[PDB]
Formats: structure tokens, C-alpha cells, sequence
């Protein structure tokens, strides 16, 4: 073997020797804290202008999610990508989520994206079993297949959507697996019939039963109730004495 | 149909009579289709029997009385009509349709109280 | 150029006669041909690494015996909780003002009731009704916040320490040159 | 698609060069049009490889690397003394990522904690090393070994007596290989 | 014009959901007369229209109603 | 200890594209050579299609 | 050399070229914006946000100015003083007329102002160009033929149509000066948003959206309360 000659073994170099390590502790939530007060700011300016749909707006940490009601889609999206503060002209993903002890069953959770203001925000609606929601493709191309999942996966259904099938599951499948009634490996089962020639579909048998371990959660809350953090510039006055 | 070849716009039925129009439109097209059914997936079924099996799955929801139900249940119809019309859905999904094509047959609840006590509940 | 010579560059060499044909009849004699070397390239294997010379090391605050308290450290259970603001909180907020600015003093009594009024008013009527009645004078107010134009959403860098936009530059150098459609930033 | 404020310095392209103001000769252009000399000197790179040793590996007469982490079948260990070191804890059935262990567990006729059942779906294992990272005495681990390609998938469902016969036999590598990777565990 | 109904009368003597036969006349109503339903409308229309070998559209087949209608409209088709 | 860098660091690697033109496959030299080869060529036809016509001659 | 963009050049984002006129396009889009902002009361936020903004951006591209704008502008009043049938939209339509291959031009007014809207014969070679592009709706129909065949087959716009060379009763359209290369950079560091075109496809969003934010009556109160429980998650305490 014809060493290089002049690289040495990296290995036989001796390393310097790191004695007490010293690591600062750090809340990660406190950086978020100097952006706090415009990420409220621009939530009120966007209630304000469109006082008939904006129902509330929550931040979190660098997040501002915005509360609409379903009627609202086409407005609040429009100006959300046609305005010259507002210039968020990219849908990140749409998705649901399923909470069934609500009467609307399905939030409707919209994500994104403005690369002019390096900024996102999030657009929450609300849909059910049989109420409708206004598809915004008439404004973003890139919505088109995301909707098709999520009314493949929930059975939510966007009124005025060019082609709204199934894009995930097969054929003449019935049920809508993110659901949270829907089982986890569904009601029936394919198999090759020697007899019949074909793939048949059959009721589902498993030869091992899953076994889910819910029942294994602490009897103790374990994360507590938290700490608000909201700007002194959203809190209402408090009333000096005397 | 821009799309695809038998898409429909998903729209939101005006009134009732809108909503039937929909309905017998949906029904007329379905029993139109059986022989092109029967061709492409080989069906060893009678047009006939293909056609009152159509008529069946429309019986199901013939009391439904309300107009937002009505709407999940068409566009529910012309997406299966659309995945059935290209030759999309594979011959074991359509003649699974057909509920007499398990090993167990269309009987598949027990008839009675006894047959099923006797057979452990099927 | 861009190159380093092959002589630093940890792949076997050519020797001898064979180094002068090969430095000879090739595009790039400083182009190395992949083929690792013996005596360096994992060696020794990681299971004859000894088990004994390598350390899992603490960092002195929450790996010391002496002065740490978890509950200092523990900053899951000091998560922020999310910061919800409804249209009746936003009647309130332009009416009276906050905690950071108020619009009237608000002492004592009577001052009191005056902030039920506040939160009064803003289940009664939602933002639409508050402006519309109060006139276009306030329409104003709601800029007046921000300095009289609407706000613009916060940036997610903080690059530069205050939270911005990424400025995207053309790097000093580019690497294809003005050669091919590709330019380089930084 | 630029960002808020200033546009970049120089973002905005040159105008674009007529053919004349091209700065190529048109020998040089010429020639490489006709000769296609691009082409060549790809052809060329071919024959520098022609000329350099292989990458190839004769297997199964000389294998590939592993590192002492490597992940393989499964394995039940013993103590020195020769007690099984499972005390059936079921943490390893508790963290499976694909639910592949199954353990049924009593009182020995000594009065020991002790399996009863140990199943591993072969076939279900993701070979993800969780089990072996929930242990707390080493009892289960994943040997280096990769050839075991089997026949029917029954052979796939390894039971106690095939998993302590592994251990066995892969106990000296299982050692050496916890040997080494201990002190980073 | 004698041929458009023969062959639409026997049609619907084979159709079952016809109450009776005998009770087919020139100007027999769908659902009044022979007592057929909403969908059984569609299913003799269907029948109607594969007999003659023609396509009915619905702003058509929705005034199908009743046997002297579905006559007027096979003949304006020129083919058959 | 950990796995750490050498005390003074690693040095540089190569990473900008090199690519490095060569006077193989410059369109002037090979230009020049092609044509010195059809010509020499040419000068060789032109003497033994001349010697081939003489040797007809002969054979005739 | 490059005292001024070519139109159409690329700009360095993909599909987006060069405007023919970037100065005049943002003045357009700006006052037929504050035009349909009217139909929106004055308490709205929105119509303040969108006032306030638009009339910054206003001012500032009213800042600058081409050279030879004075003397241009002045002629080209006169000129559609004395020709003003010329540029009518009630007269030769939205687009100026229909001889696709002649110069078209027409006057249109927002929010007190006046602006002329020319649309310029496209450049081709003449290696390709037919009838100079004079555009073909097929052969005339020729034999015996009816009234109603020959109307649908346009023979009215026999005595409605001009001859792309008959300039006589008509005048040219002289256009705009530009601002130069270095100018455009200005505009583009004083509004703070990118390049001028990139600017102009914003604006003209701008002016989208007033018509859909008019329909819709976003200023009016909330239409749908959330029900009890519709945004409650799953938070402690
Ligand atoms: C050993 C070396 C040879 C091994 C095989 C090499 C095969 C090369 C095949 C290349 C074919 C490329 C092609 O399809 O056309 C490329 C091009 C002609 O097409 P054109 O539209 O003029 O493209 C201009 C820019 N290339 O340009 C050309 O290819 C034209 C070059 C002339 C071809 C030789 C003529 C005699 C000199
Ligand atoms: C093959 C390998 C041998 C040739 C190259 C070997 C070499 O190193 O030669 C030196 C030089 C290489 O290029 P250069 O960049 O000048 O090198 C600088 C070094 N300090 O070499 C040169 O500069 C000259 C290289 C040869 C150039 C002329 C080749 C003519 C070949 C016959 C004509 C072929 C043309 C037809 C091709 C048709 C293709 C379709
Ligand atoms: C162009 C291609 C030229 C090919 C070379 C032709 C040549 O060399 O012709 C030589 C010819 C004499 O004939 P050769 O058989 O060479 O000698 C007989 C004994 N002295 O003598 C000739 O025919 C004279 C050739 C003169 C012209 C050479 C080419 C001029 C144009 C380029
Ligand atoms: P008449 O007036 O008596 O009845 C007319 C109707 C039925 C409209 C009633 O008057 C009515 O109002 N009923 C309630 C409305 C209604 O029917 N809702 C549902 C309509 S959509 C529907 O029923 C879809 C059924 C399934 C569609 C697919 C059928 C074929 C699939 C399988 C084919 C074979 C395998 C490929
Ligand atoms: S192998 Fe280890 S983790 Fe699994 S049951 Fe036995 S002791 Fe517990
Ligand atoms: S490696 Fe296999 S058996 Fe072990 S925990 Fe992961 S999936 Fe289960």
C-alpha cells in the first residue's frame, strides 16, 4: 500500500485533553418572547379586517393560528394570498384532525407559507360528517391533491373541487381510516382464492389480536398546567387601588 | 370532465327538486352502464341481475329526508361511477360487489334464532 | 485551481515508473481514485476500540451532586401555554387599552365597573359592530397601533438577533462562474 | 420570492447576449461542434477507471464491514453460571415498535421469575434494536448474524428454544460485541 | 308509427313492475295508469331507449312520463 | 475522552468543482491534427492510385 | 448600452420578463385600486389598511420621474385633445380596435386621472410573417349563398374594417418616456419589495382582492359564533 506521504494517520494525532464541561441552562421558549407582541399585533390587524369570519387567534411560540368560520374560506384566503402585508402565497398542507366529542367533528387545518416575509401562519376551520367546505383551489394550484386526502382520509367534502376521489385508498374501499372510530387494521382482508382464481376480499381475522397498551398511562398527570406568556400589550389593565 | 374523464365538479344540491333530478340522473346513468360493466369485468352475472343490484343499493337510501345527506351519498355514487367507468377498479373489487361471491354466500347471518344457536351464532 | 494535491488526499498511490505514466496520460493528476488505505481507513475496527479509554461525560449544572435543584431545570413543566384572543377580547382591548397602555386610569373604584364595560360590550358585540358605531376615527386607531400602517408578520431567522426576513445575497465567488444558469447565494 | 425589503445587489440578471457579442471563436466553436470534444474527454474519463482497481468483493469468501452495533437475529443469553439472564420484566414487549414479542411468564418450580414463553416474529421485526436497549440485564440482544434466509416462513417463528440454542452458539461474538459498545450504551 | 308502439308494447308486457297487463293504452300514464314508480320510470325508459337503440338524454328522459310522450320523441329521432 | 478533532483541526478538503481544461481535447490541436492526416493520406492515394493505373497498363 | 431594460428581458426569476412600462403600470394599478375601495365604508380596517399602504407606495412612485415627461405629457394632452375619437373606448372598444396588425390606443380614466392604454403589434420576423400577420377568418364564401350565410360570414365588416396603411384621418400614438435602468433600481429601493415587476404582480393583486373583499362584506359582524367546545383542545387546569 502506497501511503499518501504527506497525510497522516488522523488516528495518531493527539487530542487535547476536555477536563469539567459546562452547559448553561436554557428555556427555549424564552426566545420566542421578543416576537410575541407583533405575532399578537398582526392577529389583531387580521381580526379587524375581516371581523366577519376571524373568530379568535391563539400563538403559541412562533406560531399564529387564526380561528375562521367555514363560510369564510374563500375570503380569508384571498386575503391572506393577495395582500401586500399578507403575502402568503404558498399552502404548505392541508390536513384534519378528528375530535369526536365535538358537534363538528373535523378541524380543518390549513398551513402556510410566505416567502416575501419569511413567515407562516396557520388557518383553522371546522367541518362535519355532512357540512361542507368551500375548496380553495381556485387559489392554489398545489391544494388540489390535498384536499383529495383529506376527504379520502376523513370524508370531509370540498364543495366546488374539480375531481374529488379517493387518492390513497384502494378502489371499492369503504371507510374513512383517519377516523377515529375506524379501526386500526379495518374490517376486511384480502386473499388469493385457488377456486375462484382471483384476489377475493374477506372479513378480517388476525391470527395474533393486536394488543394495545393505552391502558398503560400514568395514573398521574405528568406535564402539569404550564405558564402563560402572553405580552403585557394583550392583557387587560389592572385596576390600581385606591 | 376536464380532469378526468367522468369527473363532476362537486356541487351542493339547490333544493329538492335539484336534489332528485341529481338522483334519477345518478340512477339512469348507473343502469345505462351494466353491459359495459359486464363486458369489461367479466361479470357471470345477467345484465338483469347486475341491474337489480344497482336498484338495490339505491333502495338503501330511499327515505333519506335530509338535503345535506343526500349530497355525501351522489358524489359518493359518481366517484364510484367514475372509478368503475375507467377501468380502474380491478375485477376483484367490482364482483365483490356482489355479496353472493364469499365462500359463505349471500347467507351469511343466521335465518333464525335455533339455525344460529345451533351453528354458534353463524 | 480549485484543486489540492493528490499527495494529502488519504486514497492509495500510484509508485515509482507507474506514478510517471499515470502523471502522464490522465486528465487530472491531482484526482485521487477512491481506493481507501489499509493502515488508516477504520483502523482498528470499533470492536477492538478499548472499551475502557472512552468517557460519558456530565455537564457541571445538571449532571453535579451539589447545586442543582431539577426544579430549576425543568423546562417541559414550564411550557408555554398557547395565547388565545377572541373578538370580545378585542373589543375590550381597543376600549380600555392593556396592561402595557391603557386609555383611561382606571383607579380605585370605578374603575372597575368601567373594565366589566369592557368585557361587557365585547360579548354583546363583536369587533364589526364596535367599529362601525364608533366611526372611521377608530378604523384609524387599529393602525394607530402598529404606527399607522398594518402590520407585517414576524420573520423566523433571528440571524442578525431581532427576528427578520433572511437576506439573500449573491455569494462573492460563484461557482459556475457566469458559465452556466445556476449562480450561487449566501 | 425575494424577501421584504431592498432587493438583493445584482439580483436582477445582465441583459441577455446577441450571438455576436459572444465571446467564442468560432474556430473554437466551430471545432467543438465537429470534433465533439466534450464527448471525448467523457470517454476518456472511462479509460482511467478501466485502468484502476475494482470495488468488487468476493462473497461468500469475504465479507463486508459491520460495526459491533450491528443489527441481526435475535438472541437469548445466558449468565456464566448458565441461569437464563430473563427475568421476564416484559419491557422489551412493552417498547416493540411492531408488537413481534409475545411472553407468558409464571413461577419456576424453584421460585425464580421466568418465561415461560418467548416468541419473536421474524417476520414482524422491524430489527430496530429497542429490545435490546430496554434490557436491564442484557438478556436480549441482536447478533451480527444476517444469513439465516430460511425455507418457510414457520422456521421465522422463533421461539424460546430457538432463541437460548442462538444465544449458545453466538455467545463469545454477543459478548465481544456488548464488550465493545458498552461504554456508549 | 304502428311499429314505434308494437315494439314498445310488448317491452313493457314483459316488464314486471307493470301492475297488469292489458291496461297499456296509446296514452297510458307511467305512474297514474300502470302504476310505476320514480325509478321504475328510468327502468322502462332504459328499456325504451335500448329497444330502438338510442341514447335519451335526461333534459329528455325527464318528460318521459308518460307512453304517447315517449312515442313523439322516437320519432323525431331520426335513426332507429 | 469523546471522538474530538484534532487539537489544530482538520485540514481543507477539496470541494469547488476542478475540472481542469487539457489540450487533448482543445478544438485547435485536434482541428490541426485531423487535417494533417487527411492530408498525408491524400498524398498517399494520389501516389498509389497513379502506381495502380501504371500497373494496369502492364497487365492490358 | 443599458441605460434602459430591454422589455421582456429575463428578470432572473423564471416566466416573469421585464415590463414594457413599469413606472405607468404600478400608477395604473395603484388608482384603479383607491377607485374600488369607495364601495367600502370608512370604518372598514381593511379599506385603511389598503388606503394607507397603496398611497405610500403611490407617493413614492410619483417621486420619480422620466426625463422628457413635462415635454411628452404636454403633446400627448393635445394630442388626444384634438383626437380624442381616436382613443374611445364606447367608440373602438376596450382594446382600441380590432386590426390587430395596426397600433391600437385607448383613454381610460380611474380616480381623476387619465391614462392611455396602447397595445403595440407584435415583433416578428419577416421570414415568417404572412400578410404582415394580418390575421386569416378563412376564405370568403364564394357561389350561390344566403343573406343569412353571408352576414354570419361577415360581410358587414366590409365597410367597418381599415386598411392597416390608411393613416389619414388618424394620428399616431407617441409613447411614454421610461425611466431609465438605474432609475427603475431607485423605485425598487424605495418601496422595498423586490423588483419592479415582481412589484407590479403584487399590485395588481391588490387590486383582485378589493373586488372579492367587496362581495363577500368582510367589515360585517360574525357570521357563525363558534358553538360551546368548538376550539377547546386538551389543556390542564
Ligand atoms: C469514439 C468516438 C465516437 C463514439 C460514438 C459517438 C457518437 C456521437 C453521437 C452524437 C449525436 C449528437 C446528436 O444527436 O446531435 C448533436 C449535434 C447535432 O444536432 P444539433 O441540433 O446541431 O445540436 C447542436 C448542439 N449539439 O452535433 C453533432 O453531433 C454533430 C457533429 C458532427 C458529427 C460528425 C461529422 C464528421 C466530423
Ligand atoms: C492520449 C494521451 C496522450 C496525449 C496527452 C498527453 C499529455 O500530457 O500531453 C501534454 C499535453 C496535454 O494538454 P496540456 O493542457 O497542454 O497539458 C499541460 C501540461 N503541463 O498535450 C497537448 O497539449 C497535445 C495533445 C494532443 C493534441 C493533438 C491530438 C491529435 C490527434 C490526431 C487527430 C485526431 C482528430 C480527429 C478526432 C475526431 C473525433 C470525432
Ligand atoms: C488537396 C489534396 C492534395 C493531395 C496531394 C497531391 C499530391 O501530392 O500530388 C503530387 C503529384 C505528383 O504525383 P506523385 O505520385 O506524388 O509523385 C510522382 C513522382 N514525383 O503532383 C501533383 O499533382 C501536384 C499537386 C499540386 C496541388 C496540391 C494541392 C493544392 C490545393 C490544396
Ligand atoms: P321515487 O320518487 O319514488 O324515488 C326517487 C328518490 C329515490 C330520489 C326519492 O324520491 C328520494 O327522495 N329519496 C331520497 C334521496 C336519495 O335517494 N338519496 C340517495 C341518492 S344517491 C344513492 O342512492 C347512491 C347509491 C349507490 C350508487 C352506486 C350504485 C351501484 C354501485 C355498484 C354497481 C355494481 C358493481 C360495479
Ligand atoms: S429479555 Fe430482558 S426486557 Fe425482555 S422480558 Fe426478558 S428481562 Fe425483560
Ligand atoms: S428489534 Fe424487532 S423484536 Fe426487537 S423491539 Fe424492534 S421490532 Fe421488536
Amino acid at each position: 500500500v502506497a501511503l499518501p506521504k504527506d497525510a497522516p494517520n488522523p488516528r495518531a494525532i493527539p487530542r487535547e485533553p476536555v477536563g469539567e464541561i459546562k452547559q448553561a441552562l436554557v428555556n427555549p421558549a424564552d426566545k420566542y418572547q421578543s416576537k410575541a407582541d407583533n405575532l399578537h399585533k398582526y392577529g389583531a390587524w387580521l381580526m379587524s379586517c375581516l371581523p366577519k369570519y376571524i373568530q379568535q387567534f391563539s400563538v403559541w411560540k412562533d406560531e399564529l393560528t387564526i380561528y375562521i368560520c367555514p363560510t369564510g374560506v374563500i375570503p380569508v384566503f384571498s386575503f391572506l394570498k393577495y395582500n401586500t402585508n399578507a403575502e402568503f402565497t404558498q399552502v404548505s398542507d392541508i390536513t384534519a384532525v378528528d375530535f369526536p366529542t365535538r358537534e363538528m367533528r373535523f378541524e380543518i387545518v390549513y398551513n402556510l407559507l410566505s416567502v416575501r416575509h419569511n413567515a407562516r401562519i396557520r388557518v383553522k376551520t371546522y367541518a362535519d360528517e355532512v357540512t361542507p367546505v368551500p375548496s380553495i383551489t381556485s387559489l392554489y394550484m398545489g391544494a388540489n391533491w390535498y384536499e383529495r386526502e383529506v376527504y379520502d382520509m376523513f370524508g370531509v367534502l370540498f364543495v366546488g373541487h374539480p375531481d374529488l376521489r379517493r387518492i390513497m385508498t384502494d378502489y371499492g374501499f369503504e371507510g374513512h381510516p383517519l377516523r377515529k372510530d375506524f379501526p386500526l387494521t379495518g374490517y376486511t382482508e384480502i386473499r388469493y382464492d385457488e377456486e375462484k382464481k382471483r384476489i377475493v376480499v374477506e372479513p378480517l381475522e388476525l391470527t395474533q389480536a393486536f394488543r394495545n397498551f393505552e391502558g398503560g398511562s400514568s395514573a398521574w398527570d405528568q406535564v402539569g398546567p404550564g405558564i402563560d406568556r402572553t405580552p403585557d400589550t394583550f392583557k387587560l389593565p389592572t385596576p390600581k387601588p385606591e | 370532465v376536464q380532469p378526468t374523464k367522468f369527473a363532476v365538479t362537486v356541487r351542493q344540491s339547490r333544493n329538492w327538486a335539484d336534489a332528485k333530478q341529481r338522483v334519477i340522473a345518478a340512477y339512469r346513468a348507473w343502469i345505462r352502464a351494466a353491459p359495459e360493466i359486464q363486458t369489461m369485468y367479466s361479470i357471470p352475472f345477467p345484465v338483469s341481475h347486475i341491474r337489480t343490484r344497482i336498484r338495490q343499493e339505491f333502495e338503501r337510501h330511499r327515505y333519506v329526508n335530509k338535503l345535506n345527506v343526500v349530497d355525501v351519498l351522489l358524489q359518493q355514487s359518481n366517484a364510484d361511477f367514475q372509478e368503475t367507468m375507467n377501468f380502474w377498479r380491478q375485477q376483484s373489487h367490482v364482483m365483490a360487489f356482489f355479496k353472493e361471491e364469499h365462500f359463505r354466500g349471500e347467507k351469511r347471518l343466521p335465518s333464525n334464532f335455533i339455525t344460529g344457536f345451533l351453528e354458534g351464532r353463524n | 485551481s480549485n484543486a489540492v494535491s493528490i499527495t494529502k488526499k488519504y486514497t492509495v498511490q500510484s509508485t515509482g515508473i507507474w506514478e510517471r505514466i499515470r502523471r502522464a496520460l490522465v486528465i487530472d493528476p491531482n484526482r485521487s481514485n477512491g481506493v481507501p488505505l489499509n493502515p488508516y481507513n477504520r483502523n482498528p475496527s470499533p470492536g477492538d476500540n478499548p472499551p475502557l479509554e472512552y468517557t460519558d461525560p456530565v455537564t457541571i449544572p445538571a449532571g453535579d451532586i451539589a447545586d442543582n435543584p431539577y426544579w430549576k431545570r425543568d423546562f417541559r413543566r414550564n411550557y408555554p401555554r398557547p395565547s388565545v384572543i377572541a373578538q370580545a377580547q378585542q373589543v375590550a382591548l381597543l376600549s380600555v387599552g392593556s396592561a402595557a397602555q391603557p386609555r383611561v386610569e382606571l383607579i380605585g373604584e370605578e374603575g372597575t365597573k368601567a373594565l366589566v364595560a369592557a368585557e361587557e360590550e365585547g360579548k354583546e358585540k363583536g369587533v364589526a359592530k364596535y367599529l362601525e358605531e364608533k366611526g372611521a376615527e377608530e378604523a384609524k386607531r387599529v393602525l394607530a397601533l402598529t404606527g399607522g400602517l398594518p402590520p407585517t408578520p414576524s420573520g423566523q431567522t433571528m440571524v442578525t438577533g431581532q427576528w427578520d426576513v433572511h437576506k439573500y445575497g449573491l455569494a462573492e465567488e460563484q461557482s459556475y462562474g457566469g458559465s452556466y444558469p445556476c449562480r450561487s447565494f449566501v | 420570492a425575494t424577501p421584504a425589503g431592498p432587493p438583493p445587489k445584482n439580483f436582477r440578471l445582465p441583459p441577455p447576449k446577441n450571438w455576436d457579442e459572444e465571446s467564442e471563436s468560432t474556430i473554437d466553436k466551430v471545432g467543438k461542434y465537429f470534433l465533439m470534444t466534450e464527448m471525448l474527454r467523457g470517454m476518456y474519463v472511462l479509460l482511467e477507471q478501466f485502468f484502476r482497481p475494482p470495488y468488487t468483493i468476493y462473497y461468500p469468501f469475504e465479507k463486508g464491514p459491520i460495526s459491533p452495533r450491528f443489527r441481526g437475529e435475535h438472541a437469548l443469553r445466558r449468565y456464566p453460571s448458565g441461569e437464563e439472564r430473563c427475568i421476564a420484566c416484559k419491557l422489551c414487549e412493552a417498547v416493540c415498535p411492531a408488537q413481534a414479542i409475545t411472553i407468558e411468564a409464571e413461577e419456576r418450580a424453584d421460585g425464580s421469575r421466568r418465561t415461560t414463553r418467548y416468541d419473536i416474529d421474524m417476520t414482524k421485526c422491524i430489527y430496530c434494536g429497542f429490545c435490546q436497549e430496554s434490557c436491564p440485564v442484557d438478556a436480549i440482544v441482536e447478533s451480527p448474524n444476517a444469513e439465516y434466509a430460511t425455507e418457510t416462513r414457520e422456521e421465522l417463528l422463533y421461539n424460546k428454544e430457538k432463541l437460548l440454542a442462538n444465544g449458545d452458539k453466538w455467545e463469545p461474538e454477543l459478548a465481544a460485541a456488548i464488550r465493545a459498545d458498552a461504554p456508549y450504551r | 308509427k304502428v311499429e314505434v308502439y308494437e315494439r314498445i308494447k310488448s317491452l313493457l308486457a314483459g316488464f314486471d313492475k307493470v301492475n297488469d297487463p292489458n291496461n297499456i293504452t296509446e296514452t297510458a300514464h307511467f305512474a297514474n295508469d300502470l302504476g310505476l314508480d320514480s325509478l321504475d320510470t328510468v327502468e322502462v325508459v332504459m328499456a325504451i331507449e335500448e329497444e330502438f337503440s338510442i341514447e335519451i338524454p335526461d333534459k329528455d328522459a325527464d318528460q318521459i312520463h308518460s307512453v304517447d310522450k315517449a312515442i313523439e320523441y322516437i320519432l323525431r329521432q331520426p335513426d332507429a | 475522552p469523546q471522538d474530538m478533532p484534532p487539537p489544530g483541526g482538520y485540514e481543507a478538503v477539496q470541494y469547488k468543482r476542478n475540472l481542469p481544461s487539457r489540450g487533448l481535447f482543445r478544438p485547435r490541436p485536434l482541428l490541426a491534427g485531423a487535417a494533417v492526416l487527411m492530408l498525408y493520406g491524400w498524398y498517399k492515394l494520389v501516389k498509389g492510385i497513379r502506381e495502380q493505373n501504371e500497373l494496369a497498363r502492364e497487365k492490358m | 448600452k443599458g441605460k434602459f431594460l430591454v422589455p421582456g428581458a429575463p428578470t432572473g426569476l423564471t416566466g416573469l420578463g421585464t415590463h414594457p412600462s413599469p413606472r405607468s403600470a404600478l400608477l395604473y394599478l395603484y388608482h384603479s385600486t383607491l377607485e374600488k375601495l369607495k364601495q367600502i365604508p370608512e370604518h372598514s380596517v381593511y379599506r385603511q389598511s389598503v388606503e394607507a399602504v397603496t398611497r405610500h407606495r403611490l407617493a413614492l412612485v410619483e417621486s420619480v420621474v422620466p426625463e422628457g415627461y413635462d415635454a411628452w405629457v404636454e403633446r400627448a394632452k393635445k394630442l388626444l385633445e384634438e383626437h380624442a375619437d381616436q382613443f374611445d373606448p364606447t367608440k373602438v372598444g376596450p382594446e382600441g380596435g380590432e386590426e390587430v396588425q395596426g397600433a391600437r390606443a385607448v383613454k381610460v380614466e380611474r380616480d381623476g386621472r387619465v391614462f392611455v392604454v396602447s397595445r403595440l403589434p407584435k415583433e416578428e420576423d419577416e421570414r415568417v410573417l404572412e400578410w404582415d400577420g394580418e390575421v386569416d377568418e378563412g376564405p370568403e364564401l364564394e357561389g350561390s349563398r344566403t343573406l343569412e350565410e353571408k352576414i354570419e360570414g361577415g360581410l358587414e365588416k366590409i365597410f367597418t374594417r381599415r386598411d392597416v396603411k390608411d393613416t389619414v384621418g388618424r394620428v399616431e400614438w407617441e409613447p411614454e418616456p421610461q425611466l431609465t435602468a438605474e432609475q427603475v433600481a431607485e423605485l425598487e429601493n424605495k418601496i422595498g419589495a423586490g423588483l419592479i415587476e415582481e412589484v407590479i404582480q403584487v399590485a395588481e393583486g391588490e387590486l383582485k382582492l378589493v373586488d372579492t373583499m367587496v362581495k363577500a362584506r368582510v367589515w360585517e359582524p360574525l357570521e357563525e359564533q363558534p358553538r360551546p367546545g368548538q376550539w377547546e383542545y386538551f389543556e390542564r387546569k
